[PDB]
């Protein structure tokens, strides 16, 4: 029926409304020789002799010329549908300047000739899918992370923060500390191998100091199978990699607060009478929050900072990996939603200002 | 291609129709005069991969472009693949001509996953499923 | 029609395009007194009182002055055709320096006045004739042997190896171990006799240790007829000679890896994700691979080195003796190939650099 | 007096404090039959029938069982001194895990009964011997290379890089490209000959493209004398071999940055206000930096990457080959240094943790 | 310091006098026995920086504590700096000994701006003026 697209920062999620999960996931990269250009997995395969740039990094569009190729690849190569025969729903990052929103709708109407367009908010869609209206949303992607407090369906613009430290830096830190056991992973072919190890074996340790001391005595390691057929052994790096999130000083970021401090500092920027309600509605989102035992550790850390009269609660839905896309897919499948789209004729008679008033 | 063959004008149009889910597969072979690659057979979306596997002939190599679905854990995922079928029992002249002419399809088969098969064991579904998943990050 | 020439290292193959097998085979040697010079079989007949040198040994041209006599002998004495009225196709060894290629085309255009010239790659032509595009080619000549992995029609320059141990050394080893049964073969007249024994009676034994012990108990020998009419008996030397290929330490080459190790070390120099495809496309070539039961033994040896998750496959076409020449002959017979030749006028207006861009 | 040992990666330097140069240099290899084991030059002489392994490669200890034989060989066979009557000073590679340091001091106290022990840092000792306190040290060994920025006597752990491409790979590349002029160097006897050619004739060309074109016109070659008495001619391979350092893509390492890029990327990982001081204090070290005209070429390459407001300076002391050992030798000869050693009694009453607090 | 040298008792007193504008500069060098750092020369406030720049010797490293004034746009501003002068032409033993002994002065030179110079181009006034202004917020 309709098309739901989640640009993200590292990977692009696309599909059709009504599905329970996206069917097309591919990184958002553009490659050029060291075919004039390569987009998506095409540049990934030839990554050795190509220079890669990110049209969208840290959640904000940096180059519109290279961003249009991402959308063109999705419609024709990936979705294989005509852009002028379907309704497209897009999402934007928090604190997005209005100039980007005006240019985003201009491209769809003028270049792809999209008949109906609608732009949503990532934080709002993620919160509604959890059956809540007031709360604080902790989004952990790969190139950026956000904390967006939402009260009665409206976000608070003066309590939004960015750290620009997420799962992408975890892969590099894991790759660097893997050289202690010999070998190397400089080439991009082995970079993808390191990512698979992070998503299958790494887990969050409840007590960091206790695990480090007792790991040496046990000297336990696990086996991982390389594509060539060789078997690689992974030791204590499983629980050392996710610890960067709680204490970002291990990667040279002394000023970065980390997850427990980011939530605490964002709540205190709000009204005094609303802080108590926000503490009890902490909602996790993003792919970087899928580490094992993460919600249990996060609740303990925040409780120490909070006063003794506040008991924080952490909500971690199982489907938090694709909360933004799932929420948008469900909303577009509603029968009554047909009156919420922005028609192309309205844009012609009103200009780019129509999106600001609607949506 | 080093052999010097080219593509028929109808070949490019047939590939676009396959991309837009207007057909299931398109089979291409070298012409009788041996100067161009021409479309031979086009199948409708009703047919599946298993029926096409029985259409391969041990005496005649061919190029097959197929839209393969593997049903990854309840997901109706589909992948575009390009099968190069050159049996070892073919004539020495035919094997040389088809192998050197593979480069011609590279200009029009962008996005298709190249798969090489020389025997019936290489046409197994598990073999194809393993290869398509290797190049997908997700 | 056209002329297809395969210089090789020990013997020269020449003929006309469209044939199923070369018609002219003669060794590439130059003789001078201990006629000022003798080339080919002319020097072979008078080998007793002549000093022999190899213009091309180990696959790379060493002396262009003596190499021109080889081509002059082929055109006039052997082929008996005018070089200025036919198209000539040549082949070059892997890892050939561009200086040799530039000098090779200079001689044809300026000395022999060849109208059209084309230079191919021996590894590529051998692989295409087997109905494949990706694989690893094991070429075993007489003065040199190569392992060239090819991926999507392009060879990998960083995984090519040479051993410089092939069928030529097998003849000398067989001749030396034949003195145990008396007599001698010092003179060059009996050297050719030893070569005929190698190509008719020698075979590869599946189990080397088992055959050696049981051969003494059986004491079986076979009869070979000398040109003089006398009958010579050959014992266990039939299967001892080819064993040098698998274990080259018998001839004082301790550092040489041998056939099973040469393939294994060449594959591991490539990308990790491509190694699995190369293991299943091992293609044999060269005259030294014509020994009986060789492919069966080679597959077993490689399987031991490979991990348990890899199942190598060995392909041995019956016509592997002249794969390079047959592939070139078929290609030149194509009707559409007429646009691939390099005309002499192009060389005049561009210089020697034309061959690098074309072909 | 005292003993100063520099393990290195390919060769071991040992001697007595107060000397101006080490007296004992031998490769760090362990040989076993294809004497139960052979260590050092003993395995080198019988290299034909022995399998060689490196206890320390890429700068990090891989096998402690085979590493103890290296130290045992040095004390008894090489130095010919009692380990329990002298003070030993050791050095460790940058980013060395504390587990290796704890095991290193355990062996000396418990096995060799060393009375006093001290462990230094290779980067710090090399920088101090140049009369500097802040700068960036470029160390080029044979099995590994490092870039360690040092500020006010303390290194920055988050700007250290490894390439694992150094002079050892240069010998193999030179050996491979030497086959173009005929002959071969497969055996280990001729491998040592190739190394001597690298250290006597090879030099860095200021303009790579200009030299390649004009070398063919000149066709100049130089003579080298083999141990057998024969004379070998070396052509343009003299300046082609060191070019791998600047562009490591010639050996299949596309992802490797090379020397000019390694320094640039390491500086930018530091604080913004400190980068300007680091650009003017680039210090060369290691045996692989002894090529002629190398410092002049390196300064030009870095200047292109640096902005127009930065003027980098390169410092190349004449004694940079043994900077680590010379610096350690001078420090141990000081009269006031006697209070810096770690006594064996302290280890007994405190355990392995004493080395972390001291040194 | 890792070398193990210490400071003479008179060194601490001389630094305090320099702070209270009782002298212009104090030069410190390692003793003859090479065990302690001792004061060598003290200059009066009449002398300026230009005269002291000519007192540096290319064969002898030394530590110089100076009260530097740069006259920032008609302002008689002064800044306390500590110059580490180790020429590249010095003996290898001298360069190692002085470099490793720099940490000893850290306990008494609080507030002094450390400046490292290894050649005459690093002693330029413009070089010093640029560095002192970098660390000042005003
Ligand atoms: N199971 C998992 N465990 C840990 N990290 C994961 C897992 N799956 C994905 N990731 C990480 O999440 C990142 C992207 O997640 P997501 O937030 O969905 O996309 P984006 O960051 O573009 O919004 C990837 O870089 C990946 O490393
Ligand atoms: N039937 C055979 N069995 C074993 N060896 C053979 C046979 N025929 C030829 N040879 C060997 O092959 C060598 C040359 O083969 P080939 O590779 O075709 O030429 P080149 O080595 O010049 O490329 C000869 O030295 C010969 O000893
Ligand atoms: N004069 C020279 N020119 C070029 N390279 C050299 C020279 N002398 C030694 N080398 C190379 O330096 C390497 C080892 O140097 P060094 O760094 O001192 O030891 P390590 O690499 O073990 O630290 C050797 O592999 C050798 O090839
Ligand atoms: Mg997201
Ligand atoms: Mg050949
Ligand atoms: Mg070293």
């Amino acid at each position: 029926s309709s098309i739901v697209c989640d640009n993200g920062s590292g990977m692009v999620k696309a599909g059709f409304s009504g599905d329970d999960a996206p069917r097309h996931v591919f990184p958002s990269i553009v490659g050029r020789p060291k075919k004039t250009v390569y987009v998506g997995d095409e540049a990934q395969s030839k990554r050795g002799v190509l220079s890669l740039k990110y049209p969208i990094e840290h959640g904000i569009v940096t180059n519109w010329d290279d961003m249009e190729k991402i959308w063109h690849h999705t419609f024709y190569n990936e979705l294989r549908v005509n852009p002028e025969q379907h309704n497209v729903l897009l999402t934007e990052a928090p604190m997005n300047p209005k100039q980007n929103r005006e240019k985003m709708t201009q491209i769809m109407f003028e270049t792809f000739n999209v008949p109906s367009l609608y732009i949503g908010i990532q934080a709002v869609l993620s919160l509604y899918s959890s059956g809540r209206t007031t709360g604080i949303v902790l989004d952990a992607g790969d190139g950026v992370t956000h904390t967006v407090p939402i009260y009665e369906g409206y976000s608070l613009p003066h309590a939004v923060r960015r750290v620009d430290m997420a799962g992408r830096d975890l892969t590099e830190y894991l790759m660097k500390i893997m050289m202690e056991t010999g070998t190397t992973f400089t080439t991009t072919a082995e970079k993808e191998i390191v990512r698979n190890v992070k998503e299958q074996l790494c887990y969050v340790a409840l007590d960091f100091e206790e695990e480090m001391t007792n790991s040496a005595k046990s000297a336990n390691e696990e086996a991982f199978e390389l594509p060539d057929g060789n078997v690689m052994m992974v030791g204590n790096q499983r629980f050392r990699c996710p610890e960067v999130l709680f204490k970002p000083s291990l990667i040279g970021l002394d000023e970065a607060p980390g997850f427990p401090e980011m939530v605490y500092q964002s709540i205190n920027k709000c009204d005094i009478d609303v802080r108590r309600e926000l503490y009890g509605n902490i909602v996790l989102s993003g792919g970087s929050t899928m580490f094992l035992n993460l919600p249990e550790r996060l609740a303990k850390e925040i409780s120490n900072l909070a006063p003794s009269s506040i008991k924080p609660k952490v909500v971690a839905p199982p489907e938090r990996k694709y909360s933004v896309w799932i929420g948008g897919s469900i909303l577009s499948s509603l029968t009554t939603f047909q009156t919420m789209w922005v028609k192309k004729s309205e844009y012609d008679e009103s200009g780019p200002s129509i999106v600001h008033n609607k949506c | 291609a080093i052999s010097g063959v080219t593509l028929e004008e109808s070949v490019r149009g047939a590939i676009d129709d396959l991309r837009m889910k207007k057909s299931r597969y398109v089979m291409m072979c070298i012409g009788a005069d041996g100067k161009k690659i021409e479309v031979t057979e086009v199948g409708e979306r009703g047919v599946n991969y298993t029926d096409l596997k029985e259409k391969f002939s041990a005496e005649k190599p061919c190029y097959v472009a197929f839209d393969f679905e593997y049903n990854d854990a309840g997901s109706k995922r589909e992948k575009l693949i390009l099968i190069q079928w050159i049996p070892d029992t073919a004539r020495p002249r035919e094997k040389m001509m088809y192998s050197a002419s593979r480069d011609a399809l590279s200009s029009v088969s962008e996005g298709y996953l190249p798969i090489q098969a020389n025997d019936e064991s290489g046409l197994d579904a598990e073999e194809i499923i393993r290869k398509v998943r290797l190049h997908r990050s997700v």
